[PDB]
RNA sequence: CAGAUCUUGGUGGAAGUAGCAAAUAUUCAAAUGAGAACUUUGAAGACUGAAGUGGGGAAAGGUUCCAUGUGAACAGCAGUU
RNA sequence: GUAGAGAUUCUGACGUGCAAAUCGAUCUUCAAAUUUGGGUAUAGGGGCGAAAGACUAAUCGAACCAUCUAGUAGCUGGUUCC
């Protein structure tokens, strides 16, 4: 399967990169067939595509 | 079309033959002047060799600057490669000529590669850019293939 | 009988010893594959994602001088008369252990 | 103008690789017949290097009676097998040899000699040879008569004791090591007699003699002129490289002389080094191998941690003076020398006062492990 | 017509040669597929490091945008893109 | 001294190139006689020139296009069967 187009389109959903966008390895055949911004909105809303959190960066020893 | 040859009775034998075929004219009569002759079934062994690096195709005319390998022992020479690209085609071919035989009921167990020819197709173009502004030719050496196997 | 479980350390350090150090991580994998390939004789050898983990932990210049390696010789899901091999890691709090065999 | 030597020696020439690795004796010392029958060469194996410190004896030096340190080549010599007999008749065309007459019995070490894979193969050497032997004993006899009446040159078949090495080869080194002696007769019969038995390093050669070493030199790969001749380093600023030979000719030959620097093969060679004395033949049934009357503790020769890259040398062996061809573990041939010594130098006796025996794989300061644990005292794994 | 550094076209030896080495760097598993070093997904390792390899515009292009398919030609290796 | 603007040296790389002028390092200038977009004017014996005969679309001690023109050549090359 070829997802290009939905984590397009789950990254303008989230708000957020394609690089912190999520797709479920083990549900790529219910991911393809979304195709649409509402599609897209309903595998958020089950898991399937999720925001990944933001890469760590630690301000602990600049406080120090 | 004409094979080039007819060496074999016609109710006895098999053909097979590809045209325009996108590999290299020069590996490519490398590899058929080592497989004629063979045996049909010691051919698919030695093909499966080379592809694996266990044999090599012996390079006698289209020589000039090929690397040694002591893979070229068995056929007396120094100079051998691996054409793997050339040789699918040829055990495309053969499986051809086998099902074709199969086709016309000969005894598969004495089929021997009776002649293979490879003549040069005709050239693609393509260019490439060279220094101060000039352009020079980019061509492919496309081969046609032609087999015919026979009972010994 | 064919289906067989051991663990292994291998002496890593020696095999990348004169190594291009952009080259190091992903020779170490080319390493544990013939590594697996001699000892269960099987041509298929499928590494574990995370054995992939644990060899770039460090990047990719600084490979650990020893690994502990489990080798699983399984049967594949094509025709069964295939074996393979599935390398995994075992974490262990020190390498230097001989071969033994996992039940 | 500006006048220099040239680079090079034209009378090593050409710097191909060696067609051979043993080591082939080029030419025999001339046999004299009022001497008892001998041998006048030996194979041994490279083991290391080391070093000595000894008195000097040489009146006139500045150095007489004072303590110097040399390096010395400790060859591992355990004794060689004769195996058979080759006569050379002497003809208007050379030598050429006659007949070649073996023992009944080879062991499987010179066998594997004859063979590519001996494992493989059915090991069928010298079977029906050794049938011929055992059936009447009359075809053998005729074959040595033969030698006795022509061939003026006979020479010994003889085999190392690779085994006894440490080395991973199987496979056994074998040559001819010509008959000096007196009467052609009594060099067949001393080769007949010595058939299947062993001769060892201390009956070919002796203390403070002074022999040869031939060997095949280490393997250097192509070089450049710079390392391969010895060429002086173009400049800095030259254009497509400094390695090389500026001007390789003139006009006129229109060819290249074979006397010019080339880049090419800069190892692997054939080389007699003459001059090569016998510092010591360490025998390898003692346990004070290394000892000197001087350093009495018992010690053998082998450093702290083995000889690198070969190994503990437990057999017979021999401590050249100085350098020898090739790499550790080559094996080398040693033979009698052709010259007459009568200088200071080569006459003098040689009498060592110490050996090293520290690790070569590092700055090793201990010669003997009880040196090590006296001086350390006790360690974390020492206790327990 | 043998010539004119002749004209136009075709085709050679040089040759399976020169070479296809700037811009740090890739790896594991899965899916798809006749075929995967190059597609997609997940994981790891990295880089641009805000005077960006980020986000927009002016000029210029003109459909290159998007979806679904294809994979002859092109993408100087490959091709399921 | 950075961005920007340059281009000294290596007489470095490259020199059938990444490139019909580039690449690296080094170097010059860096708040003004500064750098620059767009609009606008000047056209070939003309323009424009802090002047090198420079620049005027890879073209300059007189651009480019077509025509006069199949320009003339005491000069070079060629000039076809027995
Ligand atoms: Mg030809
Ligand atoms: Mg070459
Ligand atoms: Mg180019
Ligand atoms: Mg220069
Ligand atoms: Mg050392
Ligand atoms: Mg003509
Ligand atoms: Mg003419
Ligand atoms: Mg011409
Ligand atoms: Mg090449
Ligand atoms: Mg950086
Ligand atoms: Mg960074
Ligand atoms: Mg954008
Ligand atoms: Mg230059
Ligand atoms: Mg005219
Ligand atoms: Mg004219």
């Amino acid at each position: 399967a070829n997802l290009r187009t939905q984590k397009r389109l789950a990254a303008s959903v989230l708000k957020c990169g394609k690089r912190k966008v999520w797709m479920d390895p083990n549900e790529i055949s219910e991911i393809s067939n979304a195709n649409s911004r509402q599609n897209i909105r309903k595998l958020v809303k089950d898991g399937l595509v999720i925001r990944k959190p933001n890469l760590m960066h630690s301000r602990f020893r600049i406080r120090k | 079309v004409r094979y080039s040859a007819s060496p074999a009775l016609e109710t006895k034998c098999a053909k097979a033959r590809g045209a325009y075929l996108r590999t290299h004219f020069k590996n490519s009569r490398e590899v058929a002047f080592t497989i004629n002759g063979m045996s049909l079934k010691k051919a698919f062994i030695f093909l499966d060799n080379v592809k694996e690096h266990k044999q090599a195709v012996p390079f006698r005319r289209f020589n000039g600057g090929v690397g040694r390998t002591a893979q070229g022992k068995e056929f007396g020479v120094t100079q051998a490669r691996w054409p793997v690209k050339s040789v699918k085609f040829f055990y495309d071919l053969l499986k051809n000529a086998e099902a074709n035989a199969e086709a016309k009921g000969l005894d598969m167990d004495k089929l021997i590669i009776k002649h293979v020819q490879v003549n040069a197709a005709p050239k693609q173009r393509r260019r490439t850019y060279r220094a101060h502004g000039r352009v020079t030719a980019y061509l492919s050496s496309p081969s046609h293939i032609e087999i015919i196997v026979a009972e010994e | 009988n064919q289906v067989v479980t051991r663990d292994y350390t291998i002496h890593m350090h020696k095999r990348l010893y004169g190594v291009s150090f952009k080259k190091r991580a992903p020779r170490a994998i080319k390493e544990i594959v013939a590594f697996a390939q001699k000892h269960m004789q099987t041509k298929e050898v499928r590494v574990d994602p995370s054995l992939n983990k644990e060899v770039w932990k460090r990047g990719i210049r600084n490979v650990p001088h020893r690994l502990r390696l489990r080798l699983s010789r399984k049967r594949s899901d094509e025709d069964d008369k295939a074996l393979y091999t599935y390398v995994q890691a075992v974490d262990v709090a020190n390498p230097k252990m001989e071969t033994t065999v996992v039940e | 103008k500006f006048e220099q030597p040239r680079h090079g020696s034209l009378g090593f020439l050409p710097r191909k690789r060696a067609s051979r690795q043993r080591g082939k004796v080029k030419a025999f010392p001339k046999d004299d017949a009022s001497k008892p029958v001998h041998l006048t060469a030996f194979l041994g194996y490279k083991a290391g290097m080391t070093h000595i410190v000894r008195d000097l004896d040489r009146p006139g030096s500045k150095m007489h009676k004072r303590e110097i340190l040399e390096a010395v080549t400790v060859i591992e010599t355990p004794p060689m097998v004769v195996v058979g007999v080759v006569g050379y008749v002497e003809t208007p065309r050379g030598l050429r040899s006659l007949t070649t007459v073996w023992a009944e019995h080879l062991s499987e070490e010179v066998k594997r000699r004859f063979y590519k894979n001996w494992f493989k193969s059915k090991k069928k050497a010298f079977t029906k040879y050794a049938k011929k032997y055992a059936e009447s004993t009359q075809s053998i006899n005729r074959e040595l008569e033969r030698i006795k009446k022509y061939c003026s040159v006979v020479r010994v078949l003889a085999h190392t004791q690779i085994r006894k090495t440490p080395l991973a080869q199987k496979k056994a080194h074998l040559m001819e090591i010509q008959v000096n002696g007196g009467s052609v007769a009594d060099k067949v019969e001393w080769a007949r007699e010595h058939f299947e038995k062993t001769v060892d390093i201390k009956s070919t050669f002796e203390q403070n003699e002074m022999i040869d070493v031939i060997g095949v030199t280490r393997g250097k790969g192509n070089e450049g002129t710079t390392a391969r001749w010895g060429t002086k380093r173009l400049p800095r600023k030259t254009h497509r490289g400094l390695r090389k030979v500026a001007c390789i000719g003139a006009w006129h030959p229109a060819n290249v002389q074979w006397t010019v620097a080339r880049a090419g093969n800069a190892g692997y060679m054939h080389r007699t080094q003459l001059n090569s004395k016998i510092y010591r033949i360490g025998a390898g049934d003692d346990a004070k191998n290394a000892s000197t009357d001087f350093d009495a503790t018992e010690k053998r020769i082998t450093p702290m941690g083995g000889f690198v890259r070969y190994g503990v040398v437990e057999n017979d062996f021999v401590m050249l003076n100085g350098a020898t061809p090739g790499p550790v573990k080559r094996v080398l041939t040693l033979r009698k020398s052709l010259l007459t010594h009568t200088s200071r130098k080569a006459l003098e006796p040689v009498s060592l006062k110490w050996i090293d025996t520290a690790s070569k794989f590092g700055h090793g300061r201990f010669q003997t492990p009880a040196e090590a644990k006296q001086f350390l005292g006790t360690l974390k794994k020492d206790v327990a």
